């Protein structure tokens, strides 16, 4: 129907959306491959993912996508696609799938003291 | 237990503890503590070194979106080693809810600055230098941002006093407004309002 | 006793740090006097960044002293920036604070202080 | 439950364009402007001829302190310092002994309006209603230690406007 | 080079780099109303430390109350009784109107427009009178309290502020037929601050300063307190994120906060107005010169206070400036062991450097004006 | 009120609005200044019986926060609530 | 040894036999609201503030004087115990003066303070109260006996430390009064300890009688020298004056107590 | 009840006056030294003592709670009248 | 390596701005604070603190109100243990001077010996 606006300053319309994302997740799949499978990260954004990219492989309609999707606006379910690639690339950096660095101090979460 | 007290909402407390259970999980490298208080809100307590990693992983997770950063907070608590307790509160508007994620630092220990995850800590953490003390690492424009220019010491320290070490007053001879050592008129008349029994059983610390 | 650094990994890239805040307080001091326009001499505010120097002297921990030097620099910054008043930089010259009694018997005579 | 503000495509027919060039050329707008701007030169305007007229104000008026007393002459503060102690300010200063007949009474009661943050949260610690914040607003100084009131300071003020005090009590205890 | 202007000493300093007529960068330096107040409340009790609150959003007086109240109820485990949280939503929502009278009238002022300053200010007027006839203050109350309120409404006073009510649009009207389809106020205002909804959410905005931009966020919808779940208002939302769409923003929430308003009149229940606890809230005066667990109960709350249970909450509420929090902690005592004090104008004042690139020395003001600005909220 | 009805009606036509119906100067309509006293009502703890404080304490129902996680399968990722409902236009003024 | 083992809200606690279910559960650190109870006096057990469920058992206890036998789980924040010390709370202060504002022991006052913690928020007594003629025992403790919650502290002190046997309980039921039945004049060389243990305001210090308050007092403290027994105390100040002098414990000298000349 | 020093400095109803060769007399050089000659230890001596038929009498200070917290105040002492702690009026039992 | 290593003593003096009269000629004391002998409630036994030793308070002329020249005359800190306000202590170059927590000691509490047969703990009274 080309959605006029979408209603947030700075975030343009998506003309094509189904197509932007579905290699969004298909990108998102691709980049969590790297991460070890015993991680819960990779475990958990693959679900969602796949739960996502099914859900837009199933609706050709661009509004009965946005309500089955649930999250608002096509541009902005978008942009958290684009935030979780960003992510998951800051988290193959930062690996934090690995045990805890060091444990606090014996009463460093004690409250009250 | 109707009119008066508070009513439960159990709803958000197993939602919020099933929450923190996914954080954990995701991020057990940095992730201290989960808990959920009795009026439900969630506490992630972390190791300093995953300050970046833990609030860009809320900030960008499509099932955390902590999009806003409310606040960001030190608390000093003197009787421990790291004394300064950095607490950061987040918004997510995509599931309506907020998440506070705290960790620690002494005197000594930089913290490293949150401006690259939200850009809205760019002042709070200053106040936090300001007011505490505690350095932020790879923060843009760090320098006081409440205290006067030349002023001393960091006021929201439990150690620094109320009323400061120096007083203000216009003097003529210098033409000059003039620092000086505090006196006051009328002490601070401290009072010791604490009832020597005991309040809450539930909050009791088991003895030595 | 392994701790996390601030900037410098031993003590000799912080007195490496303290010794440029010093070149850069150097080389601001007549430019303070000057656009401030102080009573002081050039000689005098140097002498008061010397002393503000040596009362730091003491301190054999590098994290403390990048913390001092951090320091410096955000006065230094607030100095050359006119952000301080006149009223800021002669603050380091305590002037209508009338000298205390140094020796015990002064001491003795104006009061109850140690 | 929401609505957008300024959301609304101007129509673009040759009736709406030139209505809007009629407003940019011949100043519409800015005519409605001096019109409304011209109706409030003819309203009556709100000023009050103070100090012949005065602003209205309630019973509950939190103004200047004072120091009652009972039906007898006997001053109503037993020093149980309630007021020094909720005051948020600290600006209430209390000494107190025994008097000659026994009687549990101030040697010291000061208020520093200078600290005061005028919120009755004396009048509302006190057991006896001892010390109120009367009605007069009008007692600014030329100097700052007359704004230190001591003992008889508030005393006199209690005397001087206890007529007033009393009759603002009667008509708001019951809500206390 | 480029030019360098330090403006001077509410009250702001402000380095600005500009290159001619734009704003290269500007540099606000606050604390020039830094109180410490917050290290203040450490030093006094619950009850004590209310007050300090009046004074921060010294504009929205009853709505940093409501919202220090509503923190103290959180970690009491109370609740307040539905009387008086009507109470609270009925003056939370004359204190917005007299916010955003303030807000859009200075905002007006700075940039020409003085006349609807004065128009409103007999307004503003009007509701001072309520609140001085409900607390006996025209501004810092001290009237909502942990608990509940202070003191019931006078007799009377219900009818007086429907008589403001159903007389304040037409002020409103006429306020609107001065600013909104004025050319000058419309070239002063459309162009000028544009904020991205992204950005807005990553700089910490809240209230009108998101709703401006599109964000369909308003903490009286999404969070709901006291009884705001049970009124019916309309939220306005921005199309632009520009200073036009903020300023028709809040003339349209003083719009709903009149329905809001006339719904909390009409629907005003019977009863108490503090917590029936009175180890929490203070007995009445009748009762605590009769009782003796009530006199018991008056002497500790006055002197030493109610203890609060142990913990830390953030509290926020959509007040008139945007999202106003209370990050408590209470270590078990009667006097509160940290109180960080989360205010919009910090955050809106911060994002100011960036609202303000590539626009003129006359925009900077207007977008101060935009961004509601109380210094004593954003140093404490 | 006291204006005659050449300035009232100048005023009405300069203003667009009828300002009579409306007057922002106050007048007789609002409440006396002297008013009857009142009686207000008693919360729900005024009782004589079956009021005991323990059943009602509310201070002391506030526990310790619950210790989710410490340091000392295919299960659902979750969300910290469920994803807001999309707000609907008004009915009352949409501006559409 | 021979310690059982008792459970203090489920905790287990192994006590000496002989222990007090009040003492049992202080070894857990919950101190168990009393007035008359005092650690260094003789078990009265009158009160009826201590009282405790013992679970499995259909009747509460009175902690200061039960002994605790093997296996007890003591419930001290039951529904029946809460229960309990409100009842007791209630007689407490059924007949008790409105006096807090003009009274010394207000913000020290332990019936006030486990008032707060213990008892209910209001009243319902709807009498009027006992007034109770005031006794002249001396110029060091002022005596307004309508205060008086009859928790014979005076009384096992004079006996039991003092050595004194001038103070008793004259009358029966709710018109017994704690005093000398006579014009007698308590000095001892320990007198003013009495008013220490006062739970509330029916023995005050005659001397620091209305000049200060608990709350705005800063507590210094520090030692005796009016003899070489070297008592600690605490000297309480206020805006740089003293205003009074009381013990602080210490087990090896004084053990909380103090001379009428030191205090 | 007010009196004067030998400095012609008023008395207050705590009996503070400075001395002679106290200088903050200097403070009320050209002003005026404010004390309230009303003093509340005379007046409540000339209230006459109410002579009740009970042993046990009740005080509020009248206006009921516009008064003080309500007291009992015991008789049984015919040497002496019972004084009300708060407001002072006196009471005697007629028996 | 990413940390250092620093066999230094923990020394912030020349951070916290406090000026030097108050950091070398004051006594912290830490102590757990005695029992309000007024009560008999423990409850403000169970923290240590940290206080300062008291300096001159004198008469306001104008009001006669204490005036006060010390800054630390307010400042009581709260600490867990006696090692922490010790390390407290020691970071802020202040020199201290500690009690040790004085518990009382258990009791024999035995209501029959009120009515005993022989011994002289047998109550005149009840
Ligand atoms: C145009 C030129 C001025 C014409 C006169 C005028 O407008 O009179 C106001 C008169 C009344 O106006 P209003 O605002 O409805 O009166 C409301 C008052 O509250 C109703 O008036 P009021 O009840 O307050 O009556 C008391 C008032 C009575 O008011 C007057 O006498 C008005 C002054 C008349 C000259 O007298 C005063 O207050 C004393 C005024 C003394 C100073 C007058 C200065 C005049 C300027 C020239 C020198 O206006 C008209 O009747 C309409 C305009 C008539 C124009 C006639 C052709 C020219
Ligand atoms: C003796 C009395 C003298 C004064 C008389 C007026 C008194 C009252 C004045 C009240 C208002 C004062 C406001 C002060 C600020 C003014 C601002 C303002 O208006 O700016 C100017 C505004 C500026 O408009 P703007 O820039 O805001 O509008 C946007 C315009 N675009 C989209 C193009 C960018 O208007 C003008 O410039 C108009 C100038 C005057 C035109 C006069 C009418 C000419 C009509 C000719 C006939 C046309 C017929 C159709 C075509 C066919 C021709 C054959
Ligand atoms: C006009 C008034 C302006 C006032 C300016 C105030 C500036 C204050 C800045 C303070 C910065 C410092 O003090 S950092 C110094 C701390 N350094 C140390 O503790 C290490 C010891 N350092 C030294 O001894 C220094 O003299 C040297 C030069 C680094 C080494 O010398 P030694 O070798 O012999
Ligand atoms: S009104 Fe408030 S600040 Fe003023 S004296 Fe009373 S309690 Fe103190
Ligand atoms: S609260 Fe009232 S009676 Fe008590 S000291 Fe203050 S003024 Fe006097
Ligand atoms: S003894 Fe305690 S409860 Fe009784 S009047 Fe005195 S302070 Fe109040
Ligand atoms: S006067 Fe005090 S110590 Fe003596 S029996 Fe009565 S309440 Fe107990
Ligand atoms: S304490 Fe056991 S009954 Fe008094
Ligand atoms: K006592
Ligand atoms: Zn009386």
């Amino acid at each position: 129907l080309l959605k006029k606006t979408t209603g947030l300053v700075g975030l343009a319309v998506c003309e094509t959306p189904h197509e932007r994302l579905k290699i969004l997740y298909t990108k998102i799949l691709d980049v969590l491959g790297h991460i070890p499978k015993n991680a819960a990260y990779r475990k958990y954004t693959e679900q969602i993912t796949n739960e996502k990219l099914s859900i837009v492989k199933a609706e050709p309609d661009v509004k009965k996508l946005e309500e089955q999707l649930q999250g608002g606006q096509i541009e902005e379910v978008i942009l958290q696609a684009e935030n979780e690639l960003s992510l998951a690339r800051k988290m193959i950096q930062w690996k934090p799938w690995e045990p805890l660095v060091e444990e606090p101090p014996a009463s460093q979460w004690k409250w009250p003291i | 237990t109707r009119p008066t007290v508070r009513p439960r909402n159990d709803v958000a407390h197993k939602q919020l503890s099933a929450f923190g259970e996914y954080v954990a999980e995701i991020l057990p490298k940095y992730v201290q503590q989960v808990q959920v208080s009795c009026f439900s809100e969630l506490e992630i307590c972390i190791h300093p070194d995953g300050v970046i990693p833990v609030l860009t992983f809320l900030r960008d997770h499509s099932n955390a979106q902590f999009k806003s950063l409310a606040d960001l907070t030190a608390v000093d608590i003197p009787t421990r080693q790291n004394r300064f307790e950095i607490v950061y509160n987040l918004l997510s508007l995509r599931f309506n809810s907020r998440i506070r994620v705290k960790t620690y630092t002494d005197e000594l220990t930089p913290v490293e600055s949150s401006v690259s995850v939200y850009k809205a800590a760019n002042w709070y953490e200053r106040e936090i230098w300001d007011m505490f003390g505690v350095f932020f690492a790879n923060h843009p424009d760090l320098r006081r941002i409440l205290t006067d220019y030349g002023f001393e010491g960091h006021p929201f320290r439990k150690d620094f006093p109320l009323s400061g070490y120096v007083e203000l007053r216009y003097d003529d001879e210098v033409k000059r407004v003039v620092a000086e050592p505090v006196e006051l008129a009328q002490e601070f008349r401290k009072f010791d309002l604490n009832s020597p029994w005991e309040a809450f059983p539930a909050y009791r610390q088991p003895p030595e | 006793t392994s701790v996390k650094p601030i900037f410098s990994r031993d003590m000799n890239e912080a007195k490496r740090r303290v010794r440029e805040l010093y070149r850069a307080w150097y080389r601001e001091v007549p430019n303070t006097v000057h656009l401030f326009q102080l009573d002081i001499s050039v000689k005098q505010g140097r002498d008061k960044v010397r002393e503000m120097f040596k009362k730091n002297a003491h301190v054999t921990d590098p994290r403390v002293v990048d913390l001092l030097v951090i320091k410096g620099k955000m006065e230094l910054e607030e100095t050359i920036n006119v952000w301080k008043q006149r009223t800021h930089v002669m603050r380091f010259f305590h002037e209508t604070e009338a000298p205390r009694p140094k020796d015990f018997l002064s001491k003795f005579y104006v009061g109850h202080d140690p | 439950t929401y609505k957008y503000v300024n959301l609304r495509e101007p129509s673009m027919d040759m009736k709406s364009v030139t209505d809007r060039a009629a407003q940019t050329l011949l100043w519409t707008e800015l005519i409605r402007g001096l019109g409304m701007t011209l109706s409030y030169l003819f309203r009556e305007p709100a000023t009050i001829n103070y100090p012949f007229e005065k602003g209205p104000l309630s019973p509950r008026f939190r103004g200047e302190h004072a120091l009652r007393r009972y039906p007898s002459g006997e001053e109503r503060c037993i020093a149980c310092k309630l007021c020094e102690a909720v005051c948020p300010a600290q600006a209430i200063t209390i000494e107190a002994e025994p008097r000659a007949d026994g009687s549990r009474r101030t040697t010291r009661y000061d208020i520093d309006m200078t600290k005061c943050i005028y919120c009755g949260f004396c009048q509302e610690a006190c057991p006896v209603d001892a010390i109120v914040e009367g009605p007069n607003f009008e007692f600014s100084t030329e100097t700052h230690e007359e704004l230190l009131y001591n003992k008889e300071k508030l005393l006199n003020n209690g005397d001087k406007w206890e007529a007033e005090i009393a009759a603002n009590i009667q008509a708001d205890y019951l809500y206390r | 080079s480029n030019l360098t202007l330090n403006f001077g000493p509410g009250v702001l300093r402000l380095v600005m780099e500009l290159s001619g007529e734009m704003v290269r960068k500007c540099d606000p330096h606050i604390g020039l109303l830094h109180r410490g107040t917050e290290k203040l409340i450490e030093y006094k009790t619950y009850l004590q430390a209310l007050p300090y609150f009046d004074r921060l959003d010294y504009v929205s007086m009853m709505c940093n109350e409501q919202a220090y109240s509503l923190a103290v109820e959180k970690l009491l485990n109370i609740q307040p009784p539905p009387r008086a949280q009507w109470i609270r939503v009925l003056f939370g929502e004359i204190t917005r109107l007299l916010n955003h009278i303030m807000a859009v009238t200075t905002h007006a002022l700075d940039i020409g427009a003085m006349t609807p300053f004065f128009w409103m200010f007999e307004e503003r007027e009007k509701m001072f009178e309520f609140y001085e006839r409900v607390s006996g203050a025209r501004m810092h109350a001290a009237y909502v309290r942990p608990g509940g309120v202070h003191q019931d409404l006078p007799l009377g006073l219900m009818d007086d502020i429907y008589e403001f009510s159903k007389n304040f649009s037409l002020r409103i009207d006429e306020l609107e037929e001065m600013l909104t389809n004025n050319r000058i106020w419309r070239n002063r205002t459309v162009d000028i601050g544009v904020v991205t909804a992204e950005d807005a959410l990553n700089y910490g905005f809240s209230g009108v300063m998101l709703r401006g931009s599109g964000i369909q966020w308003d903490l009286r919808k999404t969070q709901p307190y006291d009884v705001y779940d049970q009124v019916e208002f309309d939220v306005p939302i921005g199309s632009r994120g520009d200073c036009y769409d903020r300023y028709l923003c809040r003339v349209e929430e003083m719009r709903q906060s009149i329905r809001i308003i006339s719904q909390c009149l009409n629907k005003m229940p019977p009863g108490e107005i503090k917590v029936d606890d009175a180890k929490v809230s203070p007995p009445k005066r009748a009762e605590m010169k009769t009782s003796m667990e009530s006199l018991i109960h008056h002497f500790k709350l006055y002197t030493e206070g109610y203890q609060v249970p142990p913990g830390a909450t953030y509290t926020a509420i959509e007040a008139p400036k945007g999202e106003f929090g209370v990050y408590l902690v209470s270590d078990g005592s009667s006097r509160p062991y940290r109180c960080k004090i989360k205010a919009p104008g910090f955050a809106h004042l911060a994002g100011l450097d960036k609202m303000s690139k590539g626009h003129m020395l006359a925009d900077v003001v207007a977008i101060i004006g935009t961004q509601d600005i109380v210094f004593g909220e954003v140093d404490r | 009120a006291s204006a005659t009805r050449l300035i009232q009606g100048l005023r009405n036509w300069a203003s667009g609005r009828d300002l009579q119906a409306k007057l922002q100067l106050r007048y007789q309509e609002i409440s006396k200044r002297t008013q009857p006293p009142p009686k207000l009502p008693v919360g729900p703890s005024h009782r004589l019986s079956n009021n005991y404080y323990c059943a009602r304490d509310g201070r002391r129902e506030a526990m310790p926060p619950s210790i989710v996680m410490s340091s000392q399968s295919e299960k659902k990722a979750v969300s910290p609530a469920p994803p807001i409902k999309r707000w609907e236009l008004s009915q009352d003024e949409p501006y559409l | 040894s021979n310690l059982i083992e008792v459970f203090v809200d489920g905790q287990s606690v192994m006590v000496e036999p002989g222990t007090t279910v009040l003492q049992a559960c202080e070894k857990v650190g919950m101190q168990i609201p009393r007035f008359c109870y005092h650690e260094r006096l003789s078990v009265a057990g009158n009160c009826r503030m201590c009282l405790v469920e013992i679970e499995k058992a259909p009747k509460v206890v009175a902690a200061c004087a039960m002994p605790v036998m093997k296996g007890w789980n003591i419930l001290t924040n039951s529904e029946k115990t809460k229960k309990a010390r409100e009842g007791v709370m209630e007689f407490l202060l059924a007949n008790h003066p409105l006096d807090c504002p003009i009274c010394d022991q207000g913000g020290e006052c332990d019936l006030q303070d486990q008032s707060m913690m213990f008892g209910s928020d209001r009243s319902r007594f709807l009498e009027g109260k006992r007034a109770v003629e005031d006794k002249n025992i001396g110029p060091l403790v002022k005596t307004i006996m309508t205060r008086c919650i009859q928790c014979t502290r005076c009384i096992r002190f004079a006996s039991e430390i003092a050595g004194v046997d001038d103070l008793g309980t004259t009358g029966r039921g709710n018109d017994m009064q704690v005093g000398t039945y006579i014009e007698k004049m308590f000095m001892s060389e320990l007198s003013g300890n009495i008013i220490d243990i006062c739970p509330v305001g029916a023995l005050t210090s005659k001397p620091y009688a209305f000049t200060a308050r608990p709350w705005e007092t800063r507590k210094t403290e520090s030692i005796d020298v009016m003899d070489a027994v070297g008592s600690n105390i605490v000297v309480s100040t206020r805006t740089g004056e003293v205003m009074r002098i009381l013990p602080r414990m210490h087990e090896d000298i004084n053990e909380e107590w103090i001379s009428d000349k030191t205090r | 009840g007010v009196r004067t020093s030998p400095t012609g400095e008023k008395v207050t109803h705590t009996g503070q006056v400075y001395d002679d060769e106290d200088y903050r007399r200097v403070r009320f050089v050209g002003r005026q030294k404010e004390v309230n000659e009303n003093f509340a230890i005379d007046l409540i001596a000339e209230q006459p003592v109410s002579q009740v038929g009970s042993r046990v009498i009740s005080c509020d200070g009248g206006g009921g709670a516009l008064g003080h917290p309500r007291v009992y105040i015991n008789l049984d002492k015919e040497t002496k009248t019972g004084t009300c702690g708060y407001c002072g009026l006196q009471f005697r039992q007629q028996h | 390596t990413q940390l250092i290593t620093v066999d230094e003593k923990l020394d912030i003096t020349t951070l916290t701005g406090v000026p030097e009269e108050h950091i070398k000629t004051r006594k912290a004391r830490i102590f757990v604070p005695a029992r309000n002998n007024m009560q008999s409630g423990v409850n403000n036994t169970k923290k240590w603190k940290m206080e300062f030793d008291t300096r001159e308070r004198w008469e306001n002329p104008l009001m006669g109100w204490a005036s006060t020249a010390d800054p630390l005359s307010n400042l009581v800190l709260t600490f867990s243990t006696k090692e922490d306000a010790i390390a407290f202590a020691e970071k802020n170059g202040w020199s201290y001077d500690v009690e040790e927590r004085k518990v009382p000691k258990p009791k024999s509490k035995s209501y029959g010996a009120n009515f005993s047969w022989n011994k002289r703990t047998r109550v005149s009274t009840k």
